[PDB]
């Protein structure tokens, strides 16, 4: 059916005032308010489940019962909504909640009990999130809040909580996975959660079904596919999973049946080697399940990050790119041949064999083989066509190879966002495929968007005819300097609507998400930048300032410097000097101003490091007393315990996803402190600090040529050159250790470090500065104002064209994308604050770098 | 629709399991 | 006697780094961390209770224990900031409150015993607002909050409060008594019963004496005086009691040491029968009561309050300025006869009798006996010399005296502001009195600087007949204006002072925070007057409205107009509009829209109606039909429900002043409904809107004359003309609808509604927009701007005059009293922003009233 | 000042 609005509203106000609970739709909902129930604040409700047209029967159904006591209750707008709301691709765990039904304690129980037995037989998705009543009714409960109340965790965001009897939040944030609380029972069934031992051992239990054993393998939504093993063979088989009456279509096709397309797809194919095959197919109550075989254990996004890139003609002997794409093109015409049409060719969907490392494909879940087809495409992979879901077409199987031979040339995927016009222009794709793998031309012709030349290109590949094409670079400074004039000016109005959407409320509307004030993501680090331009943008910067300064005004917060409220204080306070603004100071004259006992915290991103830094910034802004003795206590509460921290991580393993940042790293590691400590002895001189600084800074060259050598391997990753984790941070804090402190060791280590990170560059992921581009470009011109080189300045160049190369909406309107990849955001360390930031120092290397540096005149 | 999902079976199913 | 900071600091910070724990100073507190305790957000609190001279050793027998269990405490930072804690006059519900101690539920039971014992003989102020562990030791406990959260309020405001399981909000009021949650146990005891049982009781008394008290005349300060009736003599009487170690003098004087002097200087004028007589002094625990035989009830503040003003001599019979004069001066000249300075000689401390010889004093507590004086003044009525404790003097009692009469004579007490140098200037008197009354030269003076000028006016008196004063005249009306310019320029800068106090959080503290962001007392009104002036302002208009965009967010609200968001809505969109700031339109642009399925109230200061102005309002600003839309959903939803047959039902049902509020008048009544109707079909001129007006302005000249009627009458009580309540109101909404529906009747309500306020101006007790002058004048160039008369803008300019002269600080600097005689804020309704909307809109008189009026820019 | 007259009372 996917009933609208108006059907529901009719059904609803018919009896709605037969009991005279008027009504009202907000957002999503569609909610009947009692006068004679009083909502409480959290406790225990009831979700039913349901599908559009069982969404009509379901409200009709349930009205007896809902109104037979005093309750409130919110219904979902629309089945178009309720499709969108039950599609795994935006919100996995909020699913099937249909319907929410608010009563009081008592009378849950009892409630769920009468609502049970009077839809029983109703057919609807599994709330992974609540406790069902009975396996035969769409009726389940769970403990949460009922107004939305936010308390603020470490990370400085805010988070939906629910309250303990003592007052203390707690998270009661669905996380497809119900948790009954201490204090409240569970009214249908009392209950517990935690066993009779007490921090004494923990084996957790987990087992597989019928006959196979499981093992991971995919994050959320239609399926989590398990990699397992077959204990009646011991082969290893792969398990796809699919749940009922998740995405279903608008013909009302779901999960499952996407599931039995797929099978019978495979079964199409049964003649082809490089294709799975398809052993077993069962359901499990309300799950389903196909069992295929595996067929490697690599996925090309995985290999081409674990294995490095794939070159032209010769280069190591697995990684050739015209190999590649032969074989992939071979297999492609296989299947074509065989009237199938993958549509959904992908990085993720082909698998290289273990011995020989040959393109496999897998994943036929919107695969072509009847003409009703289906929906589904994968963001930048598939061609726009498919966004419009038009009749699939061969030429969308070779735009999509084109691009999975992108990612295999480049490491990253062609840049798509959300909205943009220019999502597909080939010319953006050339400038990012930089003439390398080889064949540029010929896979630049693939994701041609005239479907005509894909065919040429394709011809070209089979025949072995490829074409290699090159990239040009930019006129003698000018045209690049009238790119970066354009590109920070329409980030600047780009900045004012991402401020304008933050004061105004509409990202609140996630349950469970944003930070609206600090440094790191809200409107500290975005204003800070913004006070740096022209006067339209410091009006923008004053107005968030004081934004920031009520919003702080009697709630909970954290100390933090990137998470808390150091950073927010700096920004106001600056903000008030360079304004001229009086009250601004006045506002943030009592802000960071923590107890320092309590935080035992030591890293730059939220504890004494950070904080002692902020402090200081505060120190030279307003040479305020207190603000140099906080730096101080900082400093003096760092020198305690050195020594345990070092000798603490036996059982964990290499690997370091969080070892080498949590060790070594500016934002969570030592560099952090060591940049740190080299302020405040800067700032006042104290002996005590300078061991520490000559001791920190030794242990850092100690074990800097590891991670040298890792960033320069293949199997080097983002991760090992970013300035929050790896080594551009390093790099920062060393150029300046050396600088301060006479040291012609550390300067060298700079830039050893800053060469590192110029080569991965160009396959970093993020373009922002705690995980991108901009950071490595900020260590860059640091070097280049501390040491004249002018090289670092080239160096710095070439990443700002990395990053111009990356934007979408063509040059005139660049926009930046977020760690999101799909969208943009105005935030500084993960956003486009701090790209103009970097943008902007480029044409002012004397201006100093953006909360490592203290501020300084020419440069505001 | 001979393409059936075969016989319901006695589920195990308790979390999740494993990091990939 | 009283420890200094380091002695504690030193007795503290020797044991506390023995455990682990580091010391951090706050506010009046020396706070000891735990680092291994984490501190929950609300629960069991134990207080102890100590003195400066005990509090040393208090901390000595203390921190054995608190050090022995994980837990935070806080000690009170030196002995005078516990003399201050112990004062009534600062913060009554915090007496007492000298260590507190926040330790986990398992230990606290336990460590409050123990506590007890390691105390216990020892001695400190009750403490009312917790329970007690012994009654040998000054150990108490209590459920509160431990870190301030704060929940609104249905007046807008913010309160301290506790989470229920349910997670509902519960003021944990420290200052009231003591509260027990319903779901946890008392540690103690081990059970939950709550105290609301047993308030039915219309008595229980059984005072020690036997005494049946009834009902208490005030409860502020140190002790609490109740009306006994008595059981033995069963003849009425007064008592007063005195709680222990209250208000520590520097030489260790308690309450009850106070209650004694007032024992012995009523011994002292035993002979005569215009003293109280002591009739009995008793005790028990640490508790004192002090028996006299009742006078008579209302006071001469209530007398004049009740009924009327002293004026010369030929005037009404209880009436007689000069009458009242001598017959206190001869009472005092008795009581000096025998030494006993009164020192508190203020209209409260005058009982009325029904004879005509009625004055009568009953209350000496500060008084002189021996050279060691008490200290203690009341504002206003006490003179410089006895703030500042000078040994006590007649002529004192002169000034205090001759501010007696004068508030007789004005109804109102002579402006004292604290931190204001002009306080006790006399001239600034003579402007507040005009001339009224008999020997007014006499009472300014009593009033005079020097000691001599009162000597000679009391003996003036006493020779005979007293000096008539004519008024000090104004001889100029430009330099009036010149006056004129001044308040507004220096109530803008100190409106720039308050602003900056309001957003840095300065007055966050407390049990109770006033709403910082609406337009009765918070940033929304502060901004939309500052809106009306030049850039500086301005500027300070746009950093209110983005500092409210921010508070607003992810926080509970009221819908209200005056309490809550509409009006707050208002204001941004406002500012986004006039600045040119359209970030500050899409701030407002969601803000605004709540459900008219719950809100069961009907009122332009917290319902549909003004819900519906400021729909109307918002929508004239942004052109949003959803704004529209929700003016017609409150007018709907109004027209739904015939309160109007309800009030000609029952229609004079609980008549006093209050209760025509709460029917008549604008803020809560049918003047505002109707003020929203006219506007709404001003807005569509809908048939429905049109008749319902009708209807509501016939039942409001229905029930007019009434009003009026005590609105002429010798009572006359000020609420009568006030704007929120009565007859401003009431004449602002009629000016309008006679205009919009030319109708001359409704008109003709307005000027005679006017013509009241203007008799009851004077008398006004505050200069504010909803309670006082403001609302008055605003209503006079009202009409001004209505009817072309220029009368009324002679009207409106005699009530900035008296707004003037009944202001604070000097000519050229002054500040203006709020709600609270001696205290200024930036409250538009309650405080200086209204003043200044309506000293502005008197120089520019076809400008709108705000929120009455719809804007106009070009 | 000196004196004060204690009987058992009631709370
Ligand atoms: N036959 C196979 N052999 C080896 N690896 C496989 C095989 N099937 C799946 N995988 C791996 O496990 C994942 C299974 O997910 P996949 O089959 O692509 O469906 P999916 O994750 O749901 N993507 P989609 O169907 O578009 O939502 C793949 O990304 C591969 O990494
Ligand atoms: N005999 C009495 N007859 C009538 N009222 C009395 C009598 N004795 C006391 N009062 C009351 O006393 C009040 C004036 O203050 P009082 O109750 O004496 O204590 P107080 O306010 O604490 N004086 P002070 O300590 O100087 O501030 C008036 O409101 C009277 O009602
Ligand atoms: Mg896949
Ligand atoms: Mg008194």
């Amino acid at each position: 059916a996917t009933p609208t609005e108006q059907e529901l509203r009719a059904e609803l106000t018919g009896p709605v005032t037969g009991a005279g609970r008027q009504i009202h739709a907000r957002g999503v909902w569609l909610a009947v308010d009692d006068p004679a129930f009083h909502l409480p604040r959290q406790g225990w409700k009831i979700h039913l489940s349901a599908r559009p047209a069982t969404l009509q029967e379901t409200i009709r159904r349930m009205l007896p019962a809902v109104l037979a006591v005093p309750c409130h209750f919110k219904v979902v707008r629309s089945g178009r909504h309720l499709q969108d709301l039950n599609s795994a691709n935006n919100h996995p765990g909020s699913i099937g909640k249909a319907v929410t039904i608010y009563p009081s304690p008592e009378d849950v129980a009892p409630l769920a009990r009468r609502l049970a037995e009077d839809l029983a037989g109703m057919a609807g998705p599994r709330i992974c999130s609540d406790r069902r009543v009975r396996p035969d009714a769409p009726v389940y409960y769970r403990y949460g809040p009922f107004h939305p109340c936010y308390d603020i965790n470490d990370d400085g965001d805010l988070e939906l909580v629910v309250t303990d009897p003592q007052g203390n939040t707690h998270p009661g944030a669905a996380d497809d996975s119900f948790w009954q609380p201490h204090w409240s029972p569970d009214p249908l069934t009392g209950a517990t959660p935690h066993p009779a031992p007490s921090d004494g051992p923990a084996a957790p239990v987990l087992l597989g079904g019928r006959y196979r054993v499981v093992r991971g393998l995919t994050r959320n939504g239609k399926g989590c596919v398990y990699r397992a093993i077959d204990t009646t063979d011991n082969r290893p088989v792969i398990i796809k999973e699919a749940r009922a009456h998740v995405n279903e279509d608008t013909l009302g096709r779901d999960s499952r049946l996407r599931l039995r397309n797929e099978r019978y797809v495979l079964h199409l194919l049964r003649d082809l080697d490089d294709v799975p095959k398809v052993i077993d197919h069962f359901r499990h109550e309300d799950r389903e399940y196909l069992a295929i075989t595996d067929l490697g254990a690599l996925a090309l996004g995985q290999d081409v990050a674990e294995n490095g890139l794939y070159v032209a003609d010769p280069a190591p002997p697995g990684r050739s790119l015209r190999a590649l794409a032969t074989a992939l093109l071979e297999l492609l015409d296989h299947v074509h041949r065989r009237g199938v049409l993958v549509r959904d060719l992908t990085p993720t969907n082909v698998v290289l064999d273990d011995a020989t490392g040959r393109p496999r494909l897998v994943d036929f879940e919107i695969s072509h083989a009847e003409d009703p087809q289906l929906y589904g495409w994968t963001p930048g992979y598939s061609p726009p066509e498919q966004e419009r879901d038009e009749p699939a077409t061969v030429e969308a199987d070779y735009y999509s190879l084109g691009a999975t031979l992108f990612y295999a040339a480049t490491g990253l995927p062609p840049t798509w966002m959300t909205g943009d016009p220019g999502n597909h222009d080939p010319r953006r794709a050339a400038e990012v495929l930089a003439g390398r793998g080889g064949m540029s031309g010929t896979i630049l012709g693939l994701l041609d968007p005239d479907p005509a030349r894909r065919r040429a290109a394709a011809d070209d590949i089979r025949a072995g005819r490829f074409t290699d094409a090159p990239p040009p670079p930019p006129p003698s400074a000018r045209q690049r300097a009238r790119r970066l004039a354009a590109a920070i000016a329409h980030s600047l109005t780009e900045l004012s609507r991402h401020a304008a959407d933050l004061m105004s409320g509409k990202d609140f509307t996630g349950g469970l998400v944003g930070s609206p004030i600090n440094l790191y993501r809200g409107a500290a680090g975005m204003g800070m930048e913004l006070l740096r331009h022209d006067e339209p943008s410091r009006a923008l910067a004053r107005g968030l300032a004081y934004w920031t300064g009520g919003f702080r005004a009697l709630r909970n917060g954290r100390p933090g410097l990137y998470t808390g409220d150091t950073g927010i204080a700096v920004f106001i306070a600056e903000a008030g000097a360079t304004l001229g603004d009086e009250t601004l100071l006045k506002i943030a004259e009592p802000l960071a101003r923590p107890v320092l006992s309590r935080i035992t915290a030591t890293d730059q991103h939220t504890g004494l490091a950070g904080i002692g830094t902020g402090q200081l910034l505060l120190w030279r802004l307003t040479k305020d007393a207190g603000r140099l003795e906080l730096a101080d206590a900082c400093a003096r509460r760092l020198l305690a315990r050195d020594l345990t921290a070092e000798l603490q991580e036996n059982p964990p393993d290499y690997a370091d996803c969080g070892a080498v940042s949590r060790t070594l790293g500016f934002a969570h590691g030592l560099a952090g402190i060591v940049h740190f400590l080299r302020d405040h002895h800067a700032a006042t001189g104290e002996t005590a600090t300078e061991a520490a600084l000559h001791k920190g800074c030794d242990t850092l060259l100690e074990h800097l040529p590891p991670l040298l050598e890792a960033a320069r391997a293949v199997s080097a990753k983002p991760m090992h050159a970013s300035f929050c984790q790896g080594l551009a941070g390093i790099g920062a804090a060393l150029a300046r250790t050396g600088r301060d402190l006479g040291a012609d060791d550390h300067l060298q280590a700079a830039r050893e470090a800053a060469a590192a990170c110029l080569e991965l560059a160009p396959r970093m992921y993020a373009l922002t500065q705690c995980c991108g581009l901009a950071g490595i470009g900020e260590l860059f011109l640091d070097l280049c104002q501390i040491t004249g080189d002018r090289t670092y300045a080239q160096w710095a160049d070439r990443i700002a064209d990395l990053i111009l190369a990356r934007a979408g909406g063509s040059p005139e309107a660049p926009v930046f994308p977020d760690t999101s990849l799909h969208g943009s955001s105005g935030g500084w360390s993960i956003g486009t604050s701090g790209v103009v930031s970097f943008l902007r120092r480029l044409g002012d290397p004397a201006a100093p770098r953006l909360w490592l540096d203290p501020p300084a005149g020419t440069a505001r | 629709a001979g393409a059936t999902n075969l016989d319901a079976l006695a589920a195990i199913k308790w979390e999740a399991p494993a990091h990939q």
